[PDB]
């Protein structure tokens, strides 16, 4: 379930409540504005099979149902510390923070690491995704901070240089077109290529081409592995070896 | 904190930003004038070097203490620094490179020796405790060779007395308008510059009064000239470094204005909301 703007709902409760003369609080919302978004969102949940069985009078056995919620909040000037944004951050299991400076720089989708978090944890993710992703999040946050200080003065010590190159290539690798979804096999190949070092010798202006060619290469020849990884998200040494062969052979044999 | 004093801060930082922009413009222009003064310093030194090559690599190649190579027992550095701040790390980078090499020689048991141009280096190596035997300061943006004569004469006296075996100049190099680098180069004993020609057969100088006397005066003038060239290049490097530093400062000041204004506007809106809540909830 998607809620397109909970901030506009909060405005609506402001209008009804103030028209009923209820005394306002911070930013003129009622204190009941926490309870509003609380009881709405708290319905979204996953329920155990005993509840499903008791509810449906035993017509469904052993299954477990769920409702997944992606609420949307519009916030002024990127201020994450205003009242209603802070209330909803206090209710969800995490947030995805989109930064206008990244978006204007053409880095899209403009996800900001460090502020964005998923408090549920890696339990949601599949095995191959969890193993290949790992510390990519904090590496990106640290790359951005390092770029902040590197802009200020010149102190380059060769590991800083390679950290910067890696971070810049990863950010160029993360951007993606609108209405262009890609499956877990494609995502896992992309992450594998990024973190097993294969993007060495590859230009930043070539990164998008490198991906287009690689996904076409794996769609053409080693398709059965794609079917396997899309069926079960299993990370084995056998599958790592196959991926290693695919990336070795692509990097050595193909062009982009 | 409080929106009236926040607005006061905003005005103050805006005024600061204007003045740093002005300083960037001025630094660029001064860089231009000092790099014109740099080119005029070349011809004197280079024609002097052609004469010195004619005599020193000619068949009349006298063995002069300035011209000969001997084992290092003591070593000296002539060091150029600014009289003025806001130049970024130019002085500190140069001093770090100097500290590295000065450590390397003194581990060989070699006593170090220092002569300082500009007051920043004087203060720095007084804090470090370096062995400073001569200094000149307050030349500002109008250096002159006659002022350099003192420290270089001291170092030269120690050199031909045999006390110092090698003598460097420590200075930044104005490689580009956009980039500069700290350097250490040996000025005594005379480096083995290629400086080869055989046309001297056709025009051999009539040495009045003596050849060796003229050669000594030429070497002394050459060392003086090289020191002046290094000083002028370090001045141009100072102007370029201050230019880039003021550019960075102006940008950071603007980037701080854009945050203080968000704080101010949020406080403005909150104050209006709270006062009007008190008034409306105050009635009846």
């Amino acid at each position: 379930i998607i809620y397109d703007d909970l901030s506009k709902q909060a405005v609506a409760y402001r209008q009804i409540s103030l028209l009923l003369r209820r005394p306002p609080g911070r930013e003129a919302f009622p204190g009941d504005v926490f309870y509003l978004h609380s009881r709405l969102l708290e319905r979204a949940a996953r329920v155990n099979a005993e509840y499903v069985e008791a509810f449906t009078k035993g017509e469904v056995k052993g299954k477990t149902g769920s409702l997944t919620a992606l609420p949307i909040i519009e916030t002024q000037a990127g201020d994450v510390s205003a009242f209603v944004p802070t209330n909803v951050i206090s209710i969800t299991d995490g947030q995805i923070f989109l930064e206008t400076n990244l978006f204007n720089a053409g880095i899209r989708p403009a996800v900001n690491p460090g502020i964005s978090v998923s408090r549920v944890g890696g339990a949601a993710q599949t095995k191959i995704m969890k193993k290949l992703s790992g510390g990519i999040r904090t590496a990106l946050a640290q790359y951005r901070e390092l770029a902040a200080f590197s802009q200020a003065a010149s102190d380059l010590d060769d590991a800083t240089r390679k950290q910067l190159d890696h971070g810049q290539k990863v950010t160029e690798l993360l951007k993606q077109k609108q209405y262009a979804p890609m499956s877990v096999a494609q995502q896992s190949l992309v992450l594998f290529a990024a973190e097993r070092g294969y993007l060495a010798d590859v230009e930043l202006s070539k990164i998008g081409s490198f991906e287009a060619a690689l996904l076409a290469y794996v769609d053409r020849d080693h398709a059965p592995l794609m079917q396997e990884i899309n069926q079960t998200g299993g990370y084995n040494d056998e599958i790592e070896g196959k991926l290693k062969g695919i990336l070795d052979s692509f990097k050595a044999t193909q062009s982009w | 904190a409080g929106a009236k004093d926040i607005r006061s801060k905003i005005a103050s930082v805006q005024n600061t930003q204007k003045i740093t922009k002005a300083m960037e413009m001025v630094a660029a222009s001064k860089m231009r004038k000092s790099q014109d003064r740099m080119a005029a310093s070349r011809p004197y030194a280079e024609t002097m070097r052609k004469v010195i090559g004619h005599l020193a690599h000619g068949n009349l190649e006298y063995k002069h203490p300035y011209l000969e190579d001997r084992d290092v027992k003591r070593v000296g550095y002539l060091v150029v620094s600014t009289d003025r701040g806001l130049a970024g790390g130019l002085n500190i980078n140069l001093f770090k490179k100097l500290l590295a090499e000065m450590k390397t020689w003194t581990d060989k048991g070699v006593q170090a020796d220092l002569a300082m141009i500009g007051s920043k280096g004087v203060s720095f190596f007084n804090s470090v405790g370096g062995n400073v035997v001569a200094q000149v300061t307050g030349m500002g943006d109008n250096p002159s060779l006659s002022e350099l004569i003192g420290p270089v004469k001291v170092m030269l006296q120690a050199y031909d007395e045999g006390r110092l075996d090698k003598l460097y100049i420590v200075s930044n190099k104005f490689i580009n308008t956009m980039s500069q680098v700290p350097t250490i180069s040996q000025l005594l004993p005379l480096p083995a510059s290629d400086d080869d020609d055989l046309k001297h057969k056709s025009w051999d100088y009539l040495y009045e009064p003596d050849p060796k006397a003229l050669l000594d005066t030429l070497l002394r003038r050459y060392v003086e000239s090289q020191v002046y060239q290094g000083v002028v290049e370090n001045l141009a490097s100072e102007q370029a470094a201050r230019m880039v530093a003021m550019k960075a400062a102006t940008d950071n000041g603007g980037s701080l204005i854009k945050e203080l204004q968000l704080v101010y506007n949020k406080a403005r809106q909150a104050s209006i909301t709270q006062e009007l809540t008190e008034i409306v909830s105050g009635a009846a």
